[PDB]
RNA sequence: ACGACUUUUUUGCCUCAGGGUGCUGUAAACAUGAAAGUAAACUUUACGAUCUGUUGAGGCUUAUCCCUAGUGGUAAAGUGU
RNA sequence: GGAUAACUGGCUUGUGGCUGCCAAGCGCUCCUAGCGACGUAGCUUUUUGAUCCUUCGAUGUCGGCUCUUCCUAUCAUUGGGACGCAGAAGUCUCAAAGUGUCGGAUUGUUCACCCGCUAAUAGGGAACGUGAGCUGGGUUUAGACCGUCGUGAGACAGGUUAGUUUUACCCUACUGAUGAAUUUUAUUAUAUAUAUACAUAUAGUAUUGUGACAGUAAUCCAACUUGGUACGAGAGGAUUAGUUGGUUCAGACAAUUGGUACAGCAAUUGGUUGACAAACCAGUGUUGCGAAGCUAAGUCUGUUGGAUAAUGGCUGAACGCCUCUUAAGCCAGAAACCAUGCUGAUUAAACAAUACUAUCUUUUUUGUUUGCUAAUGUAAAAGAGAAAUUAUAUAUGUACCGGUACAUA
């Protein structure tokens, strides 16, 4: 018979089975689509989760309650040392799906990229990636006109510099960055233009886009119903626990039905966070990189005694609106939005008036080194 | 008038016992009911400051008690978050009851009245002593 | 340059750290930490202990 | 859970140590210091919870904190194809 | 003992529940906007029977909780049609199950009966959903109580109080975790404007990926501005958008607030080590602070195309006129449907590209009539012969400028 309260399931049915992810890196599950008018330009770009602040910003919207009144927001900060390119792809469109037709590599590759194709590059000879390098230039242009003639679908192999992370692991991160805007000949001479470059991060994304983040969730082992799933525990009275499960039911049919939340994985989940809004492109090159107008002291994004788990912000860096799926420390991939954004958030230019930098190995009560100084003064 | 209120923190489920905060006679209010709350079997219905009550009135003036009578969260004992960037508390909670429209039963608020309800309600603001 | 004390102390306090009390008597108390937030809840005496500013600056150690 | 996964194995890494960031709240010790009184001289000498000074002191702060190619380290030599 | 009750199921569907057709009346006038008597036809098993086919060498006998899925006979939400639809209400209704369907009071209780919110607080299925999930309050063991009835023992689909709820370590299922192996098998191309399956394909690590197939998610409300306008005699009073907010569900995250302590400093009670510092002991002695890691009562984020349904139309016959088409031909049009998006993809015993590599590779000849150390298999040979193209109530060339002309099957 039917239930006596109506209520929706816990939790969503759409991301079981809901297990291990298969692969470290933020896959991109698809590209935006291409536009033809459009000049030929990059369309993601891998960074790393150094941590979180919150940031001051002056608002918009006559006729909201909280109205143009300066507001603080959450924020993650995204550490985006140059990637480097080190091949093109070109991929043609089947019936049964696109199709790899050949790739093109670079003459010179770095090492770290090298080192990602060896299990242990401690102990080998290093072989991997010494021949095929010095290819000849004929070999590279009959390819490239053979991808000309009947590719429709152009990627670059981009790789990170992990050298220049913070991080123990020296293994590059490799990715393949489907290039958007022109026509195939044009994608072509770009990134043979590009080739053997490093590329910031300002290079493909402006201050104020909205972006979307691609990551593997926080991993925390094979959990119960209660903390996957969200159901009500068990009255106190319960013989076998609280926290037993959901009654499975249906004497026919004869079988469990999937829908039915159960214990397993929590967390490691590949998740796609949509519309995040850029609040400030950061610049290892300024000396006053999280200063701002209002307060003019030099600042960069580091907190008082950086970052916990992280320290220094090395490089250049990505202040990103809100959450961001995973732990600190793991690369996350930033990609452009599949369709161009119109909505007013989108619109908005951003006027931050302040950057937090106390410390977060504390609980934060002091702000720089030089005002810690003057604070206290005398000392032994 | 624009009765927009934003996020203020959960607060006062239904049997909550709170300060009546006015010469009306009522000196404190049970509160029984939520108006326009949600519908949800794990619920139980929660009150806020930007939010419209139902009570009944155990301590106060013999005309009052007993009977159905609604009101508005003046003061609360829970934080929230303002977005002047810090979360600010009173000690208490309280409301003053109102008829369904928001006419006041009082009229005057013996203790202060938290900004964001105050000018939420015109008659509150009016009889307010002063504006958190 | 500066927005407001630290309400223990003299020095600035930054937004999105501070919490506000407001008392019985209508009075806004600002604190910074959690740790002054315990002492004012426990309503006692801060400026008797060894730490405070208000201590230094009444034994002429500032 | 265990498999599995992320890694690194001498332009590193580990180890401690130093420095940073903090967290706690003013250490021991000494005073020809004060202190409710006490006893013993005719205002000094014995005894005294305590408080103050030297003293934002002393401690603790990587294990799943930060920095430092600062110290000392950095082995088995095994197995499948 | 299922040769025979109480339970599901089953037949039947009287009874219950639901839909009809009719046309005497009602509906100001008016059979049918809304109704509908007196009749008559079905549908269902959401009631209870009738029943005794199944189970009596045991299918655990109510209710609640929890928890999920399915239906539609649609309560609200979307798009609409009709109206006795002035507006505002509201009613009958169609495509519709996309989405939602609550807080309590009283009860052993299904049901019931109120109060409050609300967008509406719809109706049902899943062994009367759900006892190796729980709970054990009720019916329904033995103690006891009162009433009635019984000479009595005792009885009472009379009331009442008290009364052990046993086992998963098996298989599957489902949830998560690993993982070889796979030539009767594959190939959507390969090669320098021309070729080519009667052809290719070792394997070993690793990276980039392909994406069949399977899954899927966002949701409702309020206010104001539109506008005190249209409409209305006035009283009243909007279909619509726009803007700002919030709810519910979801997915994360923890900067920052709160929550959290056998990281860690300080305090203190009793006892013990001569004092002293130092400490220890009381299954964490007990307090105060408490970084860190988790976390919400905290914070962020949560698409738009296609093809359509209902329905409105268009051209237009059948039928000189007419007709939205239950002729052809069309069109716009929904929270429905499929993609898009997003998740998995040893769900495809799937696959591509790239990098480096295993005494080793290539051609010819003879052979394949201690567990081993020369070594054999074909579900198909026997000429395994075969290049238009839209059609197919007409085509294809060729010449002219999709069209015209002239040929050819």
């Amino acid at each position: 018979s039917h239930r006596k309260f109506e209520r929706p399931r816990h939790g969503s049915l759409g991301f079981l089975p809901r297990k291990r992810c298969k692969r470290l890196r933020g896959k991109i599950r698809s590209f935006p689509k291409d536009d033809k008018e459009k000049p030929p330009h990059f369309t993601a770009f891998m960074g790393y989760k150094a941590g979180m602040t919150h940031i001051v910003r002056e608002v918009d919207k006559p006729g909201s309650k909280l109205h143009k009144k300066e507001i603080v927001e959450a924020c993650t900060i995204i550490e985006c040392a140059p990637m480097v390119v080190v091949g093109i792809v070109g991929y043609r469109e089947t019936p049964k799906g696109l199709r790899i037709l050949s790739t093109v590599w670079a003459n010179h590759v770095s090492d770290e990229f090298r080192r990602r194709y060896y299990k242990n590059w401690y102990k080998s000879e290093k072989k991997a990636f010494t021949k095929s390098l010095n290819v000849p230039e004929a070999t590279k242009n009959c390819l490239l006109k053979r991808i000309e003639k009947y590719c429709t679908v152009l990627r670059a192999i981009c790789h990170t510099q992990p050298s220049k992370t913070p991080l123990r692991m020296k293994k590059a991160h490799i990715m393949e960055v489907q290039i958007n805007g022109g026509s195939m000949k044009e994608k072509l001479e770009f990134v043979k233009e590009m080739l053997e470059k490093n590329l910031p991060v300002s290079t493909v994304f402006n201050p104020n886009e909205m972006i979307d983040v691609i990551s593997v969730t926080k991993g925390h082992g094979t959990k119960g119903v209660v903390s996957r799933y969200g159901v009500k525990r068990l009255p106190r009275k319960t013989h076998r626990g609280l926290r037993k499960v959901a009654c499975i039911g249906a004497w026919h049919p004869a079988r469990v039905q999937f829908q039915i939340p159960r214990h397993g994985q929590k967390g490691y989940f590949h998740r796609t966070e949509r519309n995040k809004k850029i609040y400030r492109i950061g610049l290892k090159t300024d000396k006053n990189s999280a200063s701002t107008d209002a307060d003019i002291t030099e600042k960069k994004i580091t907190p008082m005694g950086g970052f916990p788990h992280y320290g220094v912000v090395n490089e250049d860096f990505l202040l990103l609106k809100g959450c961001v799926a995973g732990t600190k420390k793991r690369p996350i991939t930033l990609r452009k939005n599949i369709v161009p954004q119109v909505s007013r958030d989108a619109l908005a230019q951003v006027s931050l008036k302040f950057i937090d930098t106390s410390s977060k190995i504390g609980h934060g009560r002091f702000q720089t080194s030089e005002e810690k100084v003057k604070y206290y003064g005398p000392l032994k | 008038t624009l009765k927009n209120k934003m996020r203020i923190t959960l607060s006062l489920p239904v049997g909550a016992l709170i300060n009546c905060c006015d010469n009306s006679g009522g000196k404190n209010l049970y509160i029984i009911a939520v108006q326009g709350f949600g519908s949800c079997l794990n619920r139980l219905p929660a009150a806020s400051l930007g939010d419209m009550v139902l009570a009944t009135v155990k301590k106060g003036k013999p005309d009052l008690r007993k009977k159905v009578l609604n009101a508005i969260i003046c003061r609360q004992s829970k934080a929230w978050r303002r977005h002047e960037g810090y979360y600010i508390y009173f000690e208490d909670n309280a409301g003053v009851i109102v008829n369904p429209k928001g006419e006041m039963k009082g009229s005057a608020i013996t203790g202060p009245v938290a900004r964001e309800c105050a000018e939420l309600w015109p008659k509150l603001s009016s009889a307010a002593s002063a504006i958190v | 340059v500066k927005t407001e004390a630290c309400s223990f102390s003299e020095y600035r306090i930054y937004p999105g750290r501070g919490q506000k009390y407001i008392a019985r008597d209508g009075k806004v108390y600002f604190y910074l930490s959690s740790k002054f937030a315990s002492l004012a809840l426990q309503k006692k005496k801060a400026a008797k202990l060894r730490w405070t500013q208000t201590w230094r600056r009444n034994n002429k150690k500032t």
